[PDB]
């Protein structure tokens, strides 16, 4: 995936070949490391979908498919096939 | 293939002439009719009024039929901060919505309880329909003159000439005969009304309908095509979650549409100009034209009647014939009684004249109710037809 920024937070173009897979990357506070549980993962297109994958500290997860567990992150992927 | 047929096969022809001289002569067109006027040394005119379309008329709205989403972006806030917002909320060319979500431990909020949320979608219209206001004035209705002459072709078309009731009193050439003066005017079609374009087939409909339509829309005076007006018509946004919301556009609406307009009267059109069958009354002057061809020789040879004399929907005939000893000359027409003592009938075509050898020279007349000699020619054969017109 390509690690670009949304207003100073850490944002996550993801493609078709990552499905499954967990996704990491550096940052000043350490490693973090998103789940992307995204059903509709599919092919980078003209549709995509944006949205944030929320801190999540001994929490379960609830009415989500996307979170890290150091620093939020939000995602991009598209839903072509 | 001869000037002045057309009028002379149509069904609808009226017969016009001016009681008096240098005076108006009024005189109604319409679609798929033909008007004769007639006068004094004078010659014998068609007047047809074929088109009617309005020009360039003004948009009153554009309404998006088809569109597409990309870049939906979800953005929401946890209960007790807020609203939250998007920069693109502010783009006109994104569709979005708030709502509340609940949220929670499950999902990055300390508290339990509903949140504010918000979803935005860029929207793209892939078909669009217009809809247009015609006005009365820059409509433009197309007239045909043509000389009744009778001459032949199978070059030498009537003058056409186009007119708006808000154009001046025109004054129309006619080769070889001078100009004829006349003026129109659109004498009772209707126009709070408005016109439907769904790619190039068009309809006439209603306003208030028109302006109710559920659909995106745009200003008239528009170009950008973007900042398209109440998208939520063709977007759904379904029930959103924590963190995401999907948002579905309906499909194609040009078939809702088409289904939609059965019933409403139908609009031809082309070359992106709307088409109607309109009505005009006109005043005419002839005291500029005259005859063509006077001041020749009185042809002094022979004529064939080239064919089968024929009979016209109008109490006349119409005599085929080809000189010949003689110049490009005048004919010697004349229907008289049987024994030609005094003149009957009258010629619709005027100073009927041959141009060359073996050019069929049609000739339109008028022969009395019951028997007469249709005199074409002069003394080596004077050409006598027995006529009978019942
Ligand atoms: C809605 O989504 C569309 C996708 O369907 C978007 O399109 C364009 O969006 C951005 C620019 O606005 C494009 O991304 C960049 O691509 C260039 C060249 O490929 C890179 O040089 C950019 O660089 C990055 O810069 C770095 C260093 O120089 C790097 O370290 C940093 O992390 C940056 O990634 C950047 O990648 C994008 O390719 C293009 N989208 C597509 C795929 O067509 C729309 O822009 C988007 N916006 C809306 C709402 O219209
Ligand atoms: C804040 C925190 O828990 N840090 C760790 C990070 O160091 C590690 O890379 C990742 C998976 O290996 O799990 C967590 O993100
Ligand atoms: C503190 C930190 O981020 N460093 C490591 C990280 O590199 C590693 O990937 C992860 C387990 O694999 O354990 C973290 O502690």
């Amino acid at each position: 995936f390509h690690l670009t920024t949304r207003n100073g937070e850490p944002h996550m173009i993801v493609s078709r070949q990552e499905k499954g897979k967990s996704l990491l990357f550096k940052t000043e506070d350490g490693v973090n490391m998103c789940t992307l549980m995204a059903m509709d993962l599919g092919e980078l297109c003209e549709d995509t979908i944006t949205y944030k994958c929320p801190l999540l500290r001994q929490n379960e997860p609830e009415d989500i498919d996307c979170w890290c567990n150091s620093t939020s992150t939000w995602v991009t992927y598209g839903t072509c096939t | 293939y001869f000037q002045g047929m057309r009028c002379i096969g149509m069904s609808n022809r009226d017969f016009v002439e001016g009681v008096s001289g240098g005076s108006w002569v009024d005189i109604v067109l319409e679609h798929g009719s033909c008007v004769t006027t007639m006068a004094k040394n004078k010659p014998t005119l068609d007047f047809e009024l074929i088109k009617t379309e309005a020009k360039q008329p003004a948009t009153l709205r554009k309404y998006c039929i088809e569109a597409k989403l990309t870049n939906t972006t979800t953005e929401s806030r946890c209960p007790t901060q807020g609203e939250p917002s998007l920069n693109e909320e502010q783009d006109k060319r994104f569709v979005c919505k708030h709502s509340m979500v609940d949220r929670g431990w499950g999902n990055g909020c300390g508290l339990f309880g509903k949140g504010g949320i918000v979803t935005c979608a860029m929207f793209r219209c892939k078909k669009n329909m217009e809809g247009k206001v015609v006005q009365p004035e820059n409509l433009e209705y197309t007239i045909v003159i043509t000389p009744h002459s009778g001459e032949e072709h199978a070059g030498k078309h009537g003058k056409e000439i186009k007119i708006t009731p808000q154009s001046s009193i025109t004054e129309a050439e006619l080769t070889g005969y001078g100009t004829v003066t006349m003026e129109c005017s659109p004498r009772t079609l209707d126009f709070e009304m408005v016109l439907l374009q769904m790619e190039n087939k068009a309809w006439l409909v209603h306003r208030q309908w028109f302006l109710d339509l559920p659909l995106p829309w745009l200003p008239g005076a528009d170009t950008q095509g973007s900042n398209w007006i109440q998208k939520e018509t063709l977007v759904t946004f379904k029930n959103p979650h924590a963190k995401k919301q999907d948002v579905v556009v309906l499909g194609s609406q040009e078939g809702a549409m088409h289904t939609a307009l059965t019933g409403a009267t139908e609009i031809q059109m082309s070359s992106g100009n709307l088409l109607f069958t309109g009505h005009l009354k006109c005043r005419l002057r002839m005291d500029k034209l005259q005859l063509k061809g006077m001041s020749y020789s009185m042809c002094t040879g022979k004529f064939k009647v080239v064919k089968e004399i024929a009979e016209t929907q109008h109490g006349t005939i119409v005599i085929r014939v080809q000189y010949g000893d003689g110049s490009p000359c005048k004919i010697p027409f004349e229907i008289m009684d049987l024994e030609k003592r005094h003149v009957l009938g009258r010629l619709i075509t005027v100073n009927p004249i041959v141009t060359e050898k073996d050019s069929p020279v049609n000739i339109e007349a008028e022969p009395p109710f019951g028997d007469s000699y249709i005199i074409i020619g002069v003394e080596p054969g004077q050409l006598k037809l027995n006529w009978f017109k019942k």
